[PDB]
């Protein structure tokens, strides 16, 4: 019977495709490793795909995946357990060393670039013709930490340009220094700007650039892996929900 | 095993409830206590599924169903094989799926990144009980809800559909399917522009998201952007299954009529639009 | 509280972009249309500028056509009354050939000729759209992915008014342009073939279509879960893995077992969303052709 074929033959079809598929997605990460970095034994179902190459504009390389990986920067971790399975615990300051949440990856240290070759984020300062259009102007703004104290002002606002967003806010802080902070990592408020992953106290220890008017790929990483484990790292010192629910009034 | 670059992630902390006492992995999986949740309720609720499939003669998985008990029965229990399986099931099914949607809030946790996902869960979870405990709680009856077989669920639609006419005018139920719609739509365009710029004519280079925006201003004058479109899938996805829930929670409790005659409002609103000539008058 | 990235706080502005330039012949391109305030709240504020070449010209017109051909056979219907037009927008009908004409191209005006009018109007502002998918694309060095996509809508399209009616014999079996009526359409087809429940075609279309529900949820909550780390920069997460793209895969690897990459979910997603309409498509082409009850041809088989 015809519909019998068809249907039987998309049955076929359809797992083809997901073996297709399932490959497709082994282009990174694999092949599977133990706790300790040599390769593991039991691989899966699925055998690796025929590598791909890409070819970066701008000059920048090429790439081949699946290739060869490693993590290439320090893992400052130690293995708890016996067998496999168990956490590895940090050996020091895992916000400071970058691990866990605060993780960060090894990326190339040059500036994501536009369709032009130019640097793809810049301050507005030095981005020609980039103004505030909506929204509340945080230039000014004391910039607030989850223990409730200011930890600086923000100075400028750091842009994508080709896609006219904002990425990061430029806080300068009690030393005169300045950090970026990621922009979805805050709260823009009417009088302050409010950042719930970080206490006053750990602002000076986020990851600074080499470069006032650019952000490379891995010091985007290293700002972004920071922030984002305070979280878990600064719970400590983060006060109350209603703690700041009062803050308000005060 | 691990993915090359996991083991830095794999660190203590981010749990909800028992400290460390569920803080590890078995391969792959994150276990926690909400891992351990998750086992014994659809463990249990296999197990009375199972139970339930030996009352009725039959181990063919298409002809399985736990039905729930009778209308009469009203909002009470029902014996285990007239109904009562399918509630203690019920109630399974939702511990193991809000046991599932705190187990990612651990494993967000764990990674540091935004609750987003669990959140999208929770409106299918919400979904769920709009059919097994919202609707059938405010009609007066577990017996409105579904039974859990794969055709007997699908004979439950039919049936439901039909008894209010066709469902097709039921004006909630007509955005419910523009969502579904417009999301497969939009999916398929999103994963096409990204893998139309990842992989452009053999032999050039990669491209950026400045083309991505550049071929959908060249093709209907505005791009939604790269960040937008993440946003857009979401709330299409969330919106279809909310305007769902809501096309039921509407139908038997604030009207139970032909869903057909919903339209006849504007026509024979109380204005008496005689307007005469066409088909309506 | 916590920024969800759901909304922009802080909206900026610069110099209007007027594009990539490549091998787009940009003596076609408008000029850079007005900013939205309220459309940069979601996503970009900017307006065009947009493409019109001859192919989306042609495609705008047919459109028209197509458009104006139901326009004025529902003016006529409701008896050229501007109030009675307006109550009964939604119970118009332009209605193909009755069964009788076969395939017949002699359908008076008034009893599916203008339906079959209609249908050459659409039928050309759709093919010279898909082209104009490609050519946009192939101008910028980009692949063919969307055109390719757009193909699988245009496949069922081409089937419940092309492809099927002619195998079975009338332009009656087509759809008709009814708001109302097209609905009607759907409920009968399904009645008349015996349950389309049973058609494990339209079981596998609606499963892909609760599927790209289910999978845009979870990407599109995905990728702002880490928009933390710039993840929504897929293109260069793919050049250069970030921990972005680490922690999404490890969100899921965690959660379910196995997990994608930041290329490879958008094979995932292309492939859920196309197959709902290639699926669907050959269920409905099935239907009346080869099989007429699928719940009785159900029972027999399997
Ligand atoms: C009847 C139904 C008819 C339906 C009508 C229309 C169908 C439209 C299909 C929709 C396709 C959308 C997906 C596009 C896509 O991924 O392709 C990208 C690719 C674009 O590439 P590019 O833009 O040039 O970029 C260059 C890159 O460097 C390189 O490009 P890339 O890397 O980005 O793309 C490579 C891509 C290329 O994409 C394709 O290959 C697309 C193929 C489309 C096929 C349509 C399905 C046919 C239905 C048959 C089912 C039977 C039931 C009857 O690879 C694949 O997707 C491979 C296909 C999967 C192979 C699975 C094998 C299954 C066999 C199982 C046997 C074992 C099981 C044992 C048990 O498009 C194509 O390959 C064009 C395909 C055109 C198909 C038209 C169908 C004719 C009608
Ligand atoms: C003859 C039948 C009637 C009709 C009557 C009905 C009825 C009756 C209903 C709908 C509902 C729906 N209809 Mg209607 N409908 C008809 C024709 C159509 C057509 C069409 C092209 O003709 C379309 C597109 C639709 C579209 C739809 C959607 C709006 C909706 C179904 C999705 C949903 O809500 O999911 C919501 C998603 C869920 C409920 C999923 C929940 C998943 C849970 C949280 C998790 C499960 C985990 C699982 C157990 C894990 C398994 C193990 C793992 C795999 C390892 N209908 C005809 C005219 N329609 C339904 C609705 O609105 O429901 C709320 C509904 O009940
Ligand atoms: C959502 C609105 C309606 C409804 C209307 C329809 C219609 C109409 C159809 C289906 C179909 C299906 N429905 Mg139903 N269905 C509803 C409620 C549910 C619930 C639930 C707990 O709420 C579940 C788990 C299912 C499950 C399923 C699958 C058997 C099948 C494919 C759907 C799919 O891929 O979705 C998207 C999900 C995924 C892609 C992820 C994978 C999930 C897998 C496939 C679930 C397997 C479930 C297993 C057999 C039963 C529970 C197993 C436990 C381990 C004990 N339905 C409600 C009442 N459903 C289709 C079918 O072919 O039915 C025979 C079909 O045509
Ligand atoms: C009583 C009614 C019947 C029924 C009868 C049918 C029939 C009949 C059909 C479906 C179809 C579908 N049904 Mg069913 N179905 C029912 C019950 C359901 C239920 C449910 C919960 O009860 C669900 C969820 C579904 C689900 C689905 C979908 C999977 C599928 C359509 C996919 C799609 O996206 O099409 C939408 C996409 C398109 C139509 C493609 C459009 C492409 C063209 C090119 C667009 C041109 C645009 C034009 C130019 C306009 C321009 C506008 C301007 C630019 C602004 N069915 C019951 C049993 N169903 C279809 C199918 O595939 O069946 C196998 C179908 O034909
Ligand atoms: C809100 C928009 C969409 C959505 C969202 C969504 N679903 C999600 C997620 C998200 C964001 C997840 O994170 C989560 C996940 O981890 O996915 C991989 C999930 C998920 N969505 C699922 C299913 C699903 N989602 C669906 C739909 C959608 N999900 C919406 C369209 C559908 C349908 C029918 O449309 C299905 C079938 C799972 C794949 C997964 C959650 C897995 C889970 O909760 O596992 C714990 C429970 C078990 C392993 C088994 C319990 C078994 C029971 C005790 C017995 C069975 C009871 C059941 C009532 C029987 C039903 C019989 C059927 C024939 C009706
Ligand atoms: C893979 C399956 C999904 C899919 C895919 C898909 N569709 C696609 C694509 C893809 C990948 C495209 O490349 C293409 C596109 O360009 O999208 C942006 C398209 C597209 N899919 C569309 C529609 C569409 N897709 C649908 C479905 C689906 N498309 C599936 C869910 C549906 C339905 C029924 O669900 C519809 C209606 C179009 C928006 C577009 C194809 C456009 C086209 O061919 O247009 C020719 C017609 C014209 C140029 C003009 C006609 C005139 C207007 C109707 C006039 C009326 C205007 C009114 C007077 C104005 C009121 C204004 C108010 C503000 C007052
Ligand atoms: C950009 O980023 C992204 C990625 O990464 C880079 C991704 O990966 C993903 C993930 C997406 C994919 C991998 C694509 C394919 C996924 C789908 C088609 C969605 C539907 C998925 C399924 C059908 C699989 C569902 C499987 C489940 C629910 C797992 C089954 C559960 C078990 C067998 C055991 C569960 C473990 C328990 C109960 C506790 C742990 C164990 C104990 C014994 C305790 C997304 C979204 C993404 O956006
Ligand atoms: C003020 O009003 C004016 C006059 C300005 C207007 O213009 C108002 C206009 C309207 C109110 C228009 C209203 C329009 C609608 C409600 C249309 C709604 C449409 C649908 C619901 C579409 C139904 C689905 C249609 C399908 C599936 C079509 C497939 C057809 C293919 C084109 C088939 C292939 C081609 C054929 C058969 C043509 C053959 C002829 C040849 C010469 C080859
Ligand atoms: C219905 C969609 C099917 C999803 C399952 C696809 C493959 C799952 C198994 C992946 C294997 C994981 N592994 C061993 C490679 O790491
Ligand atoms: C998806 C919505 C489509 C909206 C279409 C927007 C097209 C705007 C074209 C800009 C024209 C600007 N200008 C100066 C030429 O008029
Ligand atoms: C789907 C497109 C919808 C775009 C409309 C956006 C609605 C406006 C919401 C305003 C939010 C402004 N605010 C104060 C939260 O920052
Ligand atoms: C076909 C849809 C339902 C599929 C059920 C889930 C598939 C198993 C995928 C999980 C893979 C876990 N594993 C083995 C890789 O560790
Ligand atoms: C490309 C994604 C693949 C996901 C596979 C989903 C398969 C759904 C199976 C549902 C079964 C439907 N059927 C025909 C038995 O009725
Ligand atoms: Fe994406």
């Amino acid at each position: 019977d015809l519909a019998s074929l068809a249907i039987y033959s998309f049955w076929i079809f359809l797992a083809g495709l997901i073996y297709y598929l399932q490959t497709e997605n082994m282009r990174e990460g694999y092949p599977l490793e133990n706790e300790d970095g040599t390769p593991a034994a039991n691989q899966g179902p699925f055998p690796l795909p025929k590598p791909k190459t890409f070819i970066l504009p701008h000059g920048r390389g090429t790439l081949t995946v699946p290739g060869p990986e490693s993590e290439d920067r320090p893992i400052a971790l130690a293995r708890t357990a016996v067998s496999e399975g168990f956490p590895h615990a940090p050996t020091g300051d895992p916000m400071k060393d970058g691990v866990g949440p605060a993780s960060w990856v090894a990326r190339r240290d040059l500036p994501e670039l536009d369709g032009h070759g130019h640097n793809k984020i810049k301050p507005m300062k030095a981005a020609a013709g980039f103004h505030v259009s909506a929204g509340k102007n945080p230039i000014g703004l004391p910039v607030r930490g989850c223990d409730l104290e200011i930890a600086g002002k923000v100075v400028d606002i750091w842009v994508d340009i080709p896609e006219q967003m904002a990425r990061f806010l430029e806080v300068e802080l009690k030393d005169g220094s300045t950090r970026l902070l990621p922009m979805q990592m805050v709260k823009v408020q009417s009088n302050r700007v409010h950042v719930n992953a970080l206490s006053s106290d750990l602002f000076a220890g986020i990851p600074t650039i080499k470069s006032p008017t650019e952000v490379t790929l891995l010091e985007e990483d290293k700002i972004c892996g920071y922030v984002a484990g305070g979280l878990m790292y600064a719970a400590p010192k983060r006060k109350s929900v209603v703690a700041a629910m009062l803050a308000e009034y005060a | 095993a691990l993915l090359s670059f996991e083991r830095k992630y794999r660190v203590p902390g981010g749990t909800l409830v028992g400290g460390n006492l569920f803080d590890f992995w078995v391969g792959p999986f994150y276990v926690g206590f909400f891992g351990v949740a998750t086992f014994f309720f659809a463990a249990l609720g296999i197990i009375l599924i199972a139970w339930s499939a030996v009352l009725q003669g039959t181990w063919n998985p298409q002809l399985i169903s736990v039905y729930p008990p009778a209308l009469e029965y009203g909002l009470g229990g029902a014996p285990l094989a007239k109904g009562g399986l399918w509630q203690i099931i019920t109630i399974c099914a939702t511990g193991a799926f809000v046991s599932w949607a705190l187990r990612e809030v651990e494993i967000c946790r764990k990674l540091g990144i935004g609750y987003h996902i669990p959140f999208a869960f929770a409106f299918a979870i919400l979904a769920y009980l709009t059919l097994v405990l919202f609707r059938p709680v405010m009609m007066g009856a577990w017996g409105y809800a579904f039974p859990y077989g794969i055709w007997t669920h699908l004979d439950w639609v039919s049936n439901t559909g039909y008894t209010y006419g066709n469902f097709h005018y039921n004006p909630a139920h007509m955005i419910a399917i523009t969502f579904f719609f417009t999301n497969a739509l939009a999916l398929a365009l999103h994963g096409a522009l990204v893998l139309s710029a990842a992989n452009p004519e053999k032999g050039k280079e990669m491209r950026t998201p400045d083309h991505e925006d550049t071929f959908f201003r060249d093709l209907v004058g505005y791009s939604i952007g790269t960040l937008g479109i993440h946003r857009l899938g979401l709330l299409l996805s969330l919106s279809a299954v909310f305007f769902s829930a809501l096309c039921m929670i509407i139908t038997g409790t604030i009207w139970f009529d032909q869903w057909v005659d919903w339209w006849q409002w504007w026509v024979k609103l109380p204005w008496w639009a005689n307007i005469p000539g066409c088909i309506n008058g | 509280a916590e920024y969800q990235n759901i909304f922009t706080q802080v909206q900026v502005r610069g110099p209007a972009d007027l594009g990539m330039t490549e091998d787009v012949n940009l003596a076609n391109r408008s000029g850079v249309g007005p900013f939205s305030t309220l459309l940069g709240w979601f996503g970009n504020a900017q307006l065009g500028p947009i493409y019109l070449g001859s192919l989306g010209v042609l495609s705008l017109f047919s459109g028209l056509m197509w458009f104006f051909t139901i326009g004025i056979w529902f003016w006529y219907q409701a008896g050229w009354n501007p109030a009675c037009f307006l109550r009964d927008l939604f119970f118009f009908s332009l209605e193909p050939p009755a069964p009788e004409y076969g395939l017949s191209f002699a359908a008076p005006l008034k009893e599916g000729g203008l339906w079959l009018i209609a249908s050459f109007f659409m039928f050309v502002a759709v093919w010279s759209w898909w082209g104009r998918t490609y050519l946009r694309a192939q101008a910028l060095g980009m692949g063919k992915h969307t055109a390719w996509a757009f193909l699988s809508a245009i496949w069922l399209w081409m089937v419940l008014g092309f492809i099927r009616p002619i195998l079975m014999g009338s332009w009656s079996e087509a759809v008709p342009y009814g708001i109302f009526s097209h609905l009607d359409w759907t409920n009968n087809f399904s009645l008349v073939h015996g349950n389309l429940f049973y058609n494990p075609f339209h079981g596998l279309s609606i499963a892909f279509l609760y599927g790209s529900a289910l999978l845009f949820a979870m990407h599109g909550a995905t990728i702002l879960a880490v928009s933390r780390f710039g993840g929504e920069r897929e293109l260069e997460q793919i050049a250069d893995r970030g921990t972005a793209a680490e922690r999404a895969a490890l969100f899921w690897r965690w959660t379910m077992g196995f997990n994608a990459t930041m290329e490879g979910i958008h094979r995932w997603a292309i492939w859920m969303a196309v197959l709902v309409t290639l699926t669907g498509g050959i269920g409905i082409l099935l239907s009346g052709t080869v099989v007429d009850n699928w719940y009785v041809w159900g029972q027999n088989h399997g």
